[PDB]
């Protein structure tokens, strides 16, 4: 039987089959509800719109994210996301197809418990697995050793692996990713005059961030360049036809990833997080983590981030070590591609959490069987 | 006790929018 | 059992059955009462005249409109209008047929209370319902989304509806329509030597407004053209035999719709009211609404109004928007046609306000049941 | 040199000297223009009336508000407001007196640019400063820690401050205040038959809201009481002598502050805004923020709002917290009183933005110097 990989990220659900190269169904994880009064009777008036339909009719909908910082808050909304991504996107029956899910490290355990219980009682499977995203990213990079910075839409985590042995005391989680960048861009877009308050306008500011934003190599020189001349300014067309023009806010929005104190967080940026995750490891393997800095996630999809990361780690590391940022062009879907490796591996077939094991051991086998 | 032993033993949418 | 549709506008009662294309009885809502000393005994003398008979003998009658700006003041006159349009015009029993009535938005509630009370106690029905006219206009246009500018004889209102979901905070109401234009034409027809002060003469000035008037594409150029040459001047024959000739007053009378400051009103024109009702909506849906300007009512029956409205909205909107105005040739009775859409729907059978629910909850259930 | 405090609010300009308890010049910010044809020659017919004169002759004027939601749109009208509030009300030379101004948080920066440019070029002061209103309200409360909800005529903002250290990532701005309540009362007064459409009638509806309206402790029990008996109904005399009587609209008007979905806004009420601004803060200051809820602004001047605010925050907070809504009776002018503190402090004298610093650094020092 062919398997399913369903990366339930905070922003974008990426679901599809096993053995494929690209994910079949990429759609954002929002649940929309109508907030006005319907006057036309009938017309297929649904009480809820899930996914890209909620992207389409978004001017009359309140959009709720079921996932915040890797932790599923609303569980009926997550059931609606899973029902949509099984029955509408893929059009599959989960009773005859295995499923691998991805999970951030340092997650609360009851999230995994309710994920296992919904996947075994509501959408009950022959088998399923819950894995760590950084192991799948290092699978898709094609190497055995390396440190992975995975930054989705809620969770930025650094996990180092040497020779297939992960070090659990060096795992570093930071709750700063693209949704906080979207909220900070909504905060700083009001400086120029453009106001975005609703949940519908969050998608517009997210589209502005996806199309126009980039990581600056030097923040002070780019701020002096944007203050001096209007060469870095770019224009964008809104859905109502109005045209906006933004300047330094193209690079101030991803600069929260290297300076969290803009949004009031005490913790350091991603480069010192990666450097402290390197320095928490044992002393022999650090050189083998210095040359294999694998990036993944959509938030590392800016076209300035690899050279900035190389500059900051080269500033932090000793000078006699080679810093090599592994940045593949397909790093956005890469965790899914790692699942398409790991579902296809012949040695993984004994590592399924079967239904008989769940019915024997309760919902307690998921802690001792997984990581 | 017998019930305790037995219990605890160890399309329309498209036609609407067209019309 | 067929339903009844009875649009009780400020100027013309349009009544008929459901399921029919044309309105069966279109007649003005006037009540005539005699104002002179009757000297011949007998001869079929009536104390009241309602409708076309009151139009026939209008030289010796005082005509009263029971509805002014959507608010019915004289209620015995309105009972005579309803008794005439049930027993004489339509000749049907109101005890065996449901009756839908229409209503302007932001109408006073006591009008709906007394309408429900007279429909349930004087002309007692199986059921009744009070609906919005712009929903029926958007039904008659055959679409789901769109902004509606309805303009009858008293009320001109803009209602935007997106995907069957109306926006109640964006509904705009203006008390300026064809009766005020008839009074303004009565004011400006005294410039050329023609005096019209009685209520009988208001029908003649209304016939002059219906027949000869048109909307100028540019007001200043057409005024300079009419001041320069006598090419736009037209002649009309009065029923006694006199002939009048008018020039610029063909396009000064419907210019008050686009410029209310002629008749001393602080409100802006209908194009800026339509633009503000678009701009009060959410930012995602405006590209539909600019493509779906829907006009209805007889006051939009001038043969110059759509090009002027397109020029004004095209000047107001940004240049990347397709300004489309849907003005069907049968837009004078289309609201009634929309009632014949809604009363013949199979899903509208559950939304009637019955006799038993009225006797349970008093005459106050029509607020919670309708819009 | 005695300083000046000029709170340019959205609805009422409050200006006066420093060192004083009560504001000397409190007058609404409206610019009137005549919309009718003047026929009497001479007699000092001004083309514009500013302030209380615009309140006096408002039957023949169109009144324009130069400030909408804290953002000054019309700038020549704002220059007329500033020229009237310096030369006519205060009767002071602006070039010999420093003038602190107030500003809403999350304002567009070009408003601050043009405010600094007009305050340094047209009315060329020796020095000025732009501050935040909530810090002035926490000055006038006498305390140091606390969260401030300042609600004016355009802007309702929540700002938390602990020990003189603000948290800018928890400042929450909501564009819902007393002008939206005045427009909502203008919308809901049409149910009883009273129509108010012009800008002259908006002052009458605002005076009705100031005199008769109050905040319900519970909305549903008050609605059932007003629906049952006519004990809550009150009367008011119009300037033409007609007497109006209102019932539940006394408490339906400020209930939009706790339920914004009455006017079609997606965001939550002011109590949920205060609770989310408390929960966005760090944890160890939170017990200090629950006990110091300081309220200011005229929109918090209803005689039911402190008990409703205490009930809603105690419903949202955990039960072992001492909720204490600080509601002084002088909270309508209290922001100005805080300006009278901050202009009179000995340590503030080094924090003026001078003329020489403006001429050195352009109109760009107001972002770097102010907060
Ligand atoms: N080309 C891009 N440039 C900048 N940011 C991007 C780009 N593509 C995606 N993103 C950001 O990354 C996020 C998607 O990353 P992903 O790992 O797919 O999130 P999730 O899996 O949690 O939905 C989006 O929220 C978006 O803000
Ligand atoms: N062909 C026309 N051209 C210009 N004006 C018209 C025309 N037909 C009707 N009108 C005017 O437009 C008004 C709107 O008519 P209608 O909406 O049927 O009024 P009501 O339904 O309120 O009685 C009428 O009062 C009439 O004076
Ligand atoms: N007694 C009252 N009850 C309710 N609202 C009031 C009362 N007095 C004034 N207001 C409202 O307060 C507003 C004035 O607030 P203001 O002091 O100008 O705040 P800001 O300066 O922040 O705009 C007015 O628009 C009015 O609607
Ligand atoms: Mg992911
Ligand atoms: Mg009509
Ligand atoms: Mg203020």
């Amino acid at each position: 039987t062919t398997a399913l990989v369903c990366d339930n990220g905070s922003g974008l659900v990426k679901a599809g089959f096993a053995g494929d190269d690209a994910p079949r169904a990429v759609f954002p994880s929002i649940v929309g509800r109508p907030r006005h009064q319907g006057v036309m009777v009938g017309m297929g008036q649904k009480d809820s719109y899930v996914g890209d339909e909620a992207q389409s009719k978004r001017g009359i909908l309140t959009l709720k994210y079921p996932i915040e910082h890797g932790i599923i808050t609303n569980w009926d909304d997550m059931e609606k996301i899973w029902h949509h991504t099984f029955y509408n996107e893929l059009r599959v029956a989960p009773e005859e197809h295995p499923t691998l899910l991805t999970e951030a490290p340092l997650n609360p355990k009851a999230n995994r418990e309710k994920m296992t219980q919904i996947m075994f009682e509501t959408f009950n499977v022959p088998a399923m697995y819950v894995a760590i995203q950084a192991v799948l990213s290092l699978y898709a990079s094609g190497r055995t050793t390396g440190i992975v910075l995975d930054s989705g839409d809620g969770v930025t985590h650094n996990v180092p692996i040497y020779e297939g042995y992960a070090l659990p005391h060096a795992i570093m989680r930071l709750d700063l990713a693209g949704r906080d960048l979207t909220d900070y861009l909504m905060k700083i877009l009001t400086e120029r005059g453009y106001s975005f308050v609703t949940t519908a306008e969050r998608e517009i500011v997210r589209d502005i961030k996806e199309k126009l934003c980039y990581v600056a190599l030097d923040f002070e020189n780019e701020m002096a360049t944007a203050a001096s001349s209007s060469s870095l300014e770019k224009s964008y067309e809104l859905p109502d036809g109005q045209v906006i023009t933004i300047g330094n806010e193209r690079f101030r929005c991803p600069e929260t990833l290297f300076q969290p104190s803009f949004i009031g967080m005490e913790s350091a940026g991603i480069h010192e997080t990666t450097y402290n995750s390197i320095m928490k490891c044992d002393i022999d393997i650090r050189k083998d983590l210095y040359a294999n800095n694998v990036m993944s996630g959509g938030t590392t999809m800016y076209p300035g981030i690899a050279d900035r990361m190389q500059k900051e780690i080269t500033a932090l590391a000793p000078s006699t070590m080679k810093i090599k940022i592994i940045a593949p062009p397909e790093r956005k879907y890469s965790v899914w591609i790692g699942g398409s490796i790991l579902a296809s591996l012949s040695t993984f077939q004994q590592m399924w959490i079967t239904k008989q094991e769940y019915d024997e051991a309760g919902p307690s086998i998921v802690h001792r069987k997984c990581f | 006790f017998a019930k305790l032993t037995l219990a605890f033993s160890a399309d329309s949418k498209t036609a609407q929018n067209l019309s």
